[PDB]
């Protein structure tokens, strides 16, 4: 659903969002990707929630828990970080998603590149503390604060994903509460109590008629309905898979910052610089689940959604191969010179090398004559707080402050959906314009309902299948995703000999590690991924493997490798959970055969 | 000291557990399915009270399972259309049909624990606001200050010919209250 | 004679020590990293070889014992029975020579097993290589082979993250990615779920805090004990300091030993390594005289990090870096090698200095210091040995410092771009060389080192402090405000002031006494706003 | 949220009974000290400056008792106080008719020579007299009724006993 907005009219000069200051300022307001001030959707959710809590607390006759506080936990979701002891029910998510309130899009466009104007949206407010006995300024207590000019009208998209079974009375209760709590909101941001941050907050379509209905009807209102997951339903009716494999490239563009948890540790979440395919499995279930049993296809291995990696050279950027080593003083891909493929080049005299460890390399043909283009993913740290509601300030009891790294807006990523011909027949027999249904705007990630996670997904045309070369002398492997082999005991503690045995069995070729002493043959790193499963309400198990970028090359001792099979393994991936994008291999790639030490970068 | 491990391939979970039933007596088990991670107990004969309908794969069925008791652990994971690999791990050499025996030497087994989710709310319930409730197959009741742990043993062995040790496996044992 | 060389090394030390963002565990993990290649090495040696290295270790609490041939005999010449000789032991690295391959395997087994048991989550492995003493330089190549084969074998070796795998029903650690396995107490004293990794780190922090305090009785044991003993503190400073050039020396040490003989290589290699530990300790015990409100966190090898009294850390670090140079000048075992390596008989170190308010997270402050240390360490290539090839750093010591206030952005990249207000204008000169000009005069890049000399900052701070104020704060802040304008406006403000306050002739940098900026590689850069920042962080007991 | 037994909106007209000067950062090229202006450039009383005016007066009334002051004006450090229960908004100043701001000259007279001391020549923009602005006050009550100290404050306002802005002893506020 879409169409609701919150309109925020700032009626006094306002300050929000940041515990940092610029050169002449000791407190700087928060600024969007356009460097313009905005109200973050977590601030806006938190402010609007608080005002609904006031309304409910009044309708409850001041009871801290009761019928109408239940309705707040319905609309805005439970707060499981507060509750303690054996709370048995699973925490409800919010029914309301509230974006960040940004300045008018046309006004924002007027500012672009006008750095001097962006600074003029805000000004120094002086601040001094006076000594009560002397009547003079205290020492130390002199501050200068950035404040944003009053008159700003900001608007946030809002989504109300109300349950399908919710009655018309309960719909009008939600509208009444939200319209009430919006009208009760008179301040937001920092120093609200000392003038700042006065506002009008309006929903589109929630007039006082919605408050008047609640006034006439609040005594008739029951408890909110019980929450339940949208469970999955499997038809089981899919065809068997049949070659060929179609490849449907999905461009993902970040429209707000996206938090893709790498390490969730204490009060900080660190972010991946790629979108795992598991984030897109929900969008695949939505758009395609009417055409075939997506859950059966996932179970059968008839479906892959790769990771969305940064777009380079118009294609998916490939995880920098760990066989590349830079000159420790004056080389590497960020310098654009002095990169050696240690699978093929000796270490130079005197200069010691360091491995490349991250980023993404672009395309590279067997005679590129240039270093591959390097894509970098921009990410920013966002900092938030939790307010303890009786003191109205953060406290240790509520955890104080937390941070998310996020992939910022404007980044462009390419995933690929791969499907067998039998499913593409199935779909096309039901919709000939089915790739048009893959155009969507969706929320993915951590915190996806408020400030984070908005992405556009657009399909390209069907891409070409990979074309690995079936070299009979050597075979190389480049990891473009994280490979999750299981050991022979089904735990994930596999070893490179397990990968050798795996590829040997799959390709029916014997392999031996190449012995050229100046050249490295294996350049792996391990990876451990910790993730939650939303359908389980429990963390996934822990998935251990090797990082994207890991590389190795083998001398082919006997047998002949089939480029038809190399291609098949370059589509389906190897190992566990290839449907999510793990297991994505590159076989006999130029960039692993090439010698690079002589090359350089290009209103 | 030997860690004995028994492999069978292209075997359904329903059949894998039934093949191991003599050893998986009273065994707690964890079943991974697309929509649930359910904990189950096998009875004293090693049987599940709805084993076919629980362990089938066909419709959002179990793709991976673990079963463990004091003496052994069975692991299973799907590989094609509900057939999978079974591996049973045991401290003792034991007789199984169709399974292939192997072993690995280990230097020492070290016990570990794993605190489960929740405070106390046969079967007992833990609950935590973070996740809601968690039901655990545990026969003794739980006092409000009890916490339920899961115990395991990790087996250290030499990996490299240079003698580098690592934990080559970790077998699960039982639920335990601390 | 032929033997084997054993290299045992702890991998991923930065990850293991700083992954939990939790100060007790960073201290705990640093000690586990230390103990693994010393304490546990010596026990493992003693079990495999029936030796008494652990007794000498525990009697001494220091590594200097193994420089004595009576306590660590020479394997070479069959007159001596010793089948083991430790060439190195240090935090995260150890090297030993052994005459039997099976005992080389058993040693690495024993040490790495004990790390799995007593130090969960510690990634440590080992390698052994043939060591041919029919080659007069065989040991030096055996070292270089071991380092090469160690890097190669790690990739195929099993990783230390492949244990404590999460189960869906297991709970989560309060401070870690790992599942919870144990309980411990947060800094508020509430019981909390923690991993076995976190638990063994916290257990070890007790032995760490001891060993660090034992360095000098003046030292405070605990950040809690600073909070007890020193309630007057308004600021605190993580110092991180790192020694320079040792890796390139060790990669090249065959050149510098003089006599191309194995027996000399071992002696020179060993003593050099011990000498830098002593220099760091001695330089530290000198520098702390500036305060004692200082808690060490890591203190060994060429590497130091400590939590100081804030507004004494630039002075403590200046004094430490002056004393680290002075130590490595006079220390015979370094002196001659540095002379042959870099043409001056000293080494150098640099420091990052976060300077933080006492409740601010150490973790954020230390990651700032790991960025500040890189900014100080840029001297490595602006001040370079003249006519060198490859372009070796000239030994030069430098500081970078911040003073967070929280306002500047907590990320170093963002911190500095808020002080570059216009495309040619930057309001920081903050990588400050602390090496004396006389020592630098023979390097390339001498002229840069003078503009970046810390004395230029310390002088200007003195003029600000000098006195009623000689330069009124009223007028300093007028200039401070103007610096964020274009130079034509900053210079306009200064020209409104330059002859009302004659002290400003010293704060100029143009050479004309009409601007606070000087041109540096096409950028207008100034120390004036750095001098206002550091005005109250340049205090000393001397 | 924070519990509120009763919310009070307290409002009226505040009149400058003498000229007024709340300062901004300072200096508009017509006055060495320049009046504070909002983001719309209108002359206004910062709610900070009025809150501290009213809290300051209350601090003297209540003999500098921290307890009752922080009960009404909040506290950063007590574990049970936090945010203020009195909200003071920014209030725009309506200068009567549309009279422009006055500029007031100032000089320091050397006590030896009896003449203007060098450098001590200054000017201050001041809001005229008769100018009006809103009393923008809100009080969230957790107790029943309205505090005595807050009634005393409103009495002092009607008495004209509170002074606001700069130069309170030298004519203004």
């Amino acid at each position: 659903m879409r169409g609701i907005e919150i309109t925020i009219t700032m009626q006094s000069d306002w300050h929000v969002g940041t515990g940092m200051g610029r050169g002449e300022l000791d407190s700087v307001v928060q600024r969007d990707g356009d460097n313009l001030p905005y109200i973050p959707g977590k601030t806006l959710t938190g402010i609007l929630r608080d005002s609904c809590e006031q309304v409910a607390l009044g309708l409850d006759n001041g009871q801290t828990r009761g019928l109408w506080h239940g309705w707040i936990n319905f609309i805005f979701g439970d707060q499981p970080a507060l509750a303690q002891g054996a709370i048995e029910p699973e925490p409800r998510p919010a029914l309301i998603a509230i974006g960040s309130a940004h300045l008018d899009p046309k006004l924002k466009a007027a500012f672009q590149g006008k750095k001097q104007l962006q600074e003029a949206i805000a000004f120094m407010k002086p601040g001094v503390a006076i000594d009560a006995i002397t009547g003079t300024a205290k020492k130390d207590f002199l501050r200068f604060e950035e404040v944003v000019r009053l008159g700003a009208k900001l608007t946030a998209e809002v989504e109300l994903n109300l349950p399908d079974n919710l009655s018309e009375t309960n719909k009008k209760v939600i509208a009444g509460i939200l319209a009430s709590g919006a009208k009760l909101t008179e301040r937001l941001g920092g120093k609200r109590r000392r003038g700042n941050g006065r506002c009008e907050l309006k929903f589109s379509g929630y007039s006082d008629q919605q408050i008047q209905w609640l006034k006439d009807n609040y005594q008739s209102v029951d408890q909110p309905p019980k929450y339940q997951q949208n469970k999955l339903q499997s038809a089981g009716d899919n065809p068997e898979q049949q070659p060929p494999w179609h490849i449907i490239p999905l461009t993902i563009k970040t429209l707000s910052p996206v938090v893709l948890p790498a390490r969730t540790v204490g009060n900080v979440v660190e972010c991946l610089d790629y979108i795992p395919g598991r984030y897109l499995l929900g969008y695949i279930h939505k758009t395609l689940g009417e055409y075939f049993d997506v859950s059966q296809a996932i179970a059968a291995g008839d479906l892959i959604i790769t990771n969305a990696t940064i777009k380079i050279d118009g294609k998916a950027g490939r995880a920098t191969p760990f066989c590349l080593f830079g000159e420790k003083l004056d080389g590497g891909l960020g310098k654009g010179k002095g990169v050696y493929n240690r699978f093929q080049e000796s270490e130079p005299d005197g200069i010691q090398l360091k491995g490349e460890r991250g980023g993404y390399v672009g395309q590279f043909e067997q005679e590129q004559r240039n270093l591959p283009n390097t894509g970098k993913i921009n990410s920013e740290l966002f900092t938030h707080n939790t307010i303890q509601d009786d003191v109205q300030r953060p406290t240790s009891d509520v955890g104080g402050v937390y941070s998310y790294e996020a992939i910022i807006a404007g980044q462009t990523f390419v995933a690929e959906l791969r499907l067998p011909d039998s499913l593409v027949k199935q779909i096309t027999s039901k919709n000939k314009n089915w790739q048009a249904q893959l155009k969507a705007t969706i929320r993915i990630g951590q915190s996806k309902k408020d400030q984070y996670g908005k992405i556009e997904v657009t399909s390209g045309n069907s891409a070409d299948l990979p074309k690995p070369t079936g070299n009979n002398k050597t075979l190389s492997i480049w990891f473009l995703s994280d490979i999750l082999l299981r050991g022979d005991r089904l735990n994930f503690n596999a070893t490179p000999d397990d990968l050798k045995k795996y590829l040997e069995n799959a390709l029916d070729i014997k392999l031996k590690e190449r012995s050229d002493n100046d050249l490295i043959c294996i350049a792996l790193r391990s990876q451990r991924t910790e993730s939650w499963q939303v359908r389980w309400g429990l963390p996934r198990p822990s998935l251990v493997g090797w990082q994207a970028g890991s590389c190795l090359i083998y001398d082919i001792e006997s047998g002949t490798v089939n480029a038809e099979k190399l291609q098949e393994l370059m589509i389906t991936g190897i190992g566990d959970r290839c449907t999510e994008g793990y297991g994505q291999i590159g076989f006999n790639d130029p960039l692993l055969s090439a010698s690079l030490g002589k090359l350089t970068a290009k209103n | 000291k030997n860690l004995y491990h028994y492999h069978q391939y292209e075997i359904t979970l329903e059949s894998a557990v039934d093949s191991c039933k003599n050893h998986l007596q009273a065994a707690i088990g964890l079943l991974y399915s697309p929509q649930k991670c359910e904990l189950v107990k096998l009875d004293n004969s090693g049987k599940l009270v709805d084993s076919y309908n629980r362990l089938k794969f066909n419709n959002l069925g179990v793709f991976e399972a673990r079963f463990f008791n004091l003496n052994c652990e069975l692991r299973w994971v799907n590989e094609s259309n509900g057939n999978g690999t079974a591996v049973l791990l045991s401290e003792s050499d034991i007789t199984l049909t169709g399974f292939e025996k192997g072993l690995q030497e280990f230097i020492t087994a070290i016990d570990q624990q794993y605190l489960l989710w929740g405070e106390p709310a046969g079967w007992q319930r833990l609950a935590e606001a973070r996740i809601g409730k968690l039901d655990i197959p545990l026969d003794n009741p739980l006092k409000p200050k009890d916490r339920v742990f899961l115990t395991s043993e990790e087996y250290i062995a030499e990996v490299d010919d240079f003698g580098n040790c690592a934990v080559i496996d970790e077998r699960l044992i039982k639920l335990e209250v601390k | 004679f032929q033997g084997f060389l054993v290299l045992i090394e702890t991998s991923g030390n930065q990850h293991f020590i700083f992954s939990t963002n939790k100060l007790r565990e960073n201290i705990g993990a640093s000690e586990l990293t230390y103990l693994a290649t010393t304490e546990i090495l010596f026990q493992g040696v003693d079990r495999v070889f029936q030796t008494n290295y652990y007794d000498q270790w525990s009697d001494t609490n220091s590594l200097n014992f193994l420089a004595d041939s009576k306590l660590n005999p020479a394997i070479d010449d069959p007159k001596n029975n010793a089948d083991i000789e430790i060439l190195l032991a240090t935090s995260g690295k150890a090297i030993a020579l052994v005459k039997e391959e099976g005992k080389a395997k058993q040693l690495i087994k024993e040490v790495t097993k004990q790390a799995l048991i007593n130090a969960p989550g510690l990634e440590i492995g080992g390698i052994y290589v043939n060591c041919n003493w029919q080659d007069k330089l065989g040991v030096a190549k055996a070292v270089k082979e071991a380092h090469k084969q160690f890097e190669v074998n790690r990739a195929k070796r099993a990783g230390a993250n492949g244990r404590f795998l999460r189960l869906p029903i297991a709970a989560g650690c309060s401070v870690s990615e790992l599942p919870a396995s144990d309980f411990d107490y947060n800094a508020d004293g509430d019981k909390i779920p923690v991993s076995t990794v976190s638990k063994v780190k916290r257990e070890t922090a007790k032995s760490a805090k001891k060993r660090l305090r034992s360095v000098d009785g003046r030292l405070v044991n605990d950040l809690a004990q600073l909070e007890k003993s020193f309630d007057e503190l308004d600021w605190l400073a993580v110092v991180h300091a790192d020694g320079n050039g040792l890796g390139q020396i060790l990669l090249s040490l065959e050149k510098y030993i003089g006599e191309q003989t194995n027996r000399n290589y071992i002696d020179k290699y060993r003593r050099l390594s011990l000498a830098l530990d002593n220099c760091t300790i001695n330089a530290f015990k000198m520098a702390i005289a500036v305060f004692l409100p200082i808690v060490p966190l890591i203190l060994g090898g060429d590497d130091l990090t400590v939590i100081c009294r804030g507004d004494y850390a630039l002075e403590f670090t200046r004094e430490f870096l002056e004393a680290f140079e002075g130590q490595t000048e006079t220390h015979d075992d370094i002196k001659v090698i540095a002379q042959k390596a870099f043409g001056v008989d000293r080494l150098s170190a640099c420091a990052g200095i976060s300077i933080i308010k006492p409740h601010f997270p150490f973790s954020v402050a230390y990651t700032l210091a790991e960025r500040l240390i890189k900014s100080a360490k840029e001297v490595k290539q602006k001040v370079t040995v003249t006519n060198s090839s490859p372009i070796t750093p000239f030994p030069c010591s430098a500081i970078d410092f911040h003073i967070l206030y929280d306002s500047s952005g907590i990320d170093f990249d963002r911190i500095r771009e808020k002080l570059r207000p216009e495309d040619n204008t930057e309001l920081y000169n903050r990588p400050y060389v602390v090496t004396a000009a006389e020592n630098l005069s023979q390097a390339q890049g001498y002229e840069w080192s003078q503009a970046h000399s810390l004395q230029t900052l310390a002088d200007r701070v003195s003029y600000l402090r000098s006195e009623k104020s000689a330069l009124p704060s009223s007028q300093s802040h007028a200039l401070r405000t103007a610096l964020y304008l274009e130079k034509n406006e900053a210079d306009a403000q200064y020209s409104l002031i330059s002859q009302r306050y004659k002290i400003l002739k010293n704060f100029a940098e143009d050479g004309e006494n009409k601007s606070l900026f000087h041109l540096e590689n096409g950028k207008y850069v100034t120390r004036f706003l750095d001098a206002l920042d550091a005005k109250d962080f340049f205090a000393n007991a001397n | 949220a924070r519990k509120v037994t009763t919310r009070w909106k307290i409002t009226g007209t505040l009149i400058a009974e003498t000229p007024l000067h709340i300062g901004g950062v300072g200096g508009d090229a017509d006055t060495d000290l320049a009046l504070a202006v909002n983001g719309a450039g209108e002359y206004y009383v910062p709610g900070t400056s009025l809150a501290g005016a009213l809290r300051g007066w209350m601090t003297q009334l209540l003999n500098n008792d921290e307890s009752q002051i922080k009960d009404l004006w909040g506290d950063h450090l007590d574990a049970k106080r936090g945010a203020s229960f009195v909200i003071v908004d920014d209030a725009v100043i309506h200068i009567p008719n549309n009279a422009d701001v006055e500029i007031r000259e100032g000089v320091g007279i050397d006590r030896h020579f009896g003449t203007a001391a060098n450098g001590f020549k200054y000017s201050r923009a001041v809001i005229p007299k008769g100018s009006k602005f809103k009393l923008p006050l809100t009080f969230d009550s957790q107790d029943d009724g309205l505090p005595n100290a807050l009634i005393q404050l409103l009495c002092a306002l009607e008495a004209g006993d509170i002074r606001l802005g700069a130069a309170k002893t030298r004519g203004l506020g």
